[PDB]
């Protein structure tokens, strides 16, 4: 019985969905101040192994919070939310392609300036190469990448010429949080 | 399948990985 009404609504999750998920929350949850820490979610041991947990973590707190509240916690999972034939069929939910682009798009863009520069892309590279490459082929590779999705010629990606190096891309999907479901 | 939608292939993988952890199994 949380105020799972307004969050209900910003964020289109099934009642037992938000129950699972404060549920599970509320396991993350330790000291239990109604609220987690990069502390608390850091705990999460496949996510530290995973290249991007750091980013994916960071991404609960706003600005510069350092605590999310559970309607923060579930604001972020709601990109994830699996799309509905009612969904599409009124506000646009969190979501929505343009939405699941904005946040991997943030993701990529850590200075939130807009645009992904060579070295954001490059971070995000050195992050997913499994065999030993060479400082060198990654510049190579994020050059190339932003080089073939940069359309404006302005060296970096905003997040139109993002959202375009994806139009054949199955995003919807490859961003859906299947267990949910 | 260009490079763009290798790198944000794996990309998105390893994010729906990741916020699939946060949410437990
Ligand atoms: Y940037
Ligand atoms: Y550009």
């Amino acid at each position: 019985i949380p105020d799972g009404d307004s969050i209900r609504r910003e964020t289109g999750f099934s009642q037992a969905s938000l129950l699972r998920l404060h549920h599970r929350f509320r396991a993350l949850d330790r000291n239990k101040k109604g609220y987690l820490s990069r502390m608390d979610l850091q705990q999460i041991g496949a996510l530290a192994v995973n290249p991007l947990g750091d980013r994916i973590i960071e991404s609960f707190f706003p600005d510069g919070s350092q605590r999310v509240d559970f309607p923060g916690f579930v604001r972020v999972l709601a990109h994830f939310r699996p799309v509905e034939d009612e969904d599409t069929e009124k506000p646009e939910p969190l979501n929505s392609r343009r939405n699941k682009l904005h946040y991997a798009f943030q993701l990529y863009d850590l200075d939130r300036d807009g645009k992904i520069s060579r070295h954001e892309m490059l971070q995000v590279l050195r992050l997913m190469v499994g065999v030993q490459v060479t400082e060198e082929q990654l510049e190579n590779i994020a050059d190339r990448t932003v080089q073939e999705a940069d359309e404006d010629g302005d060296g970096a990606v905003s997040f139109v010429e993002f959202t375009k190096s994806l139009e054949k891309m199955d995003v919807e999907q490859k961003m859906s949080i299947r267990i949910l479901k | 399948r260009s490079i763009n939608e290798e790198i944000h292939t794996q990309f998105l993988d390893h994010l729906l990985t990741g916020i699939e952890d946060i949410c437990g199994h």
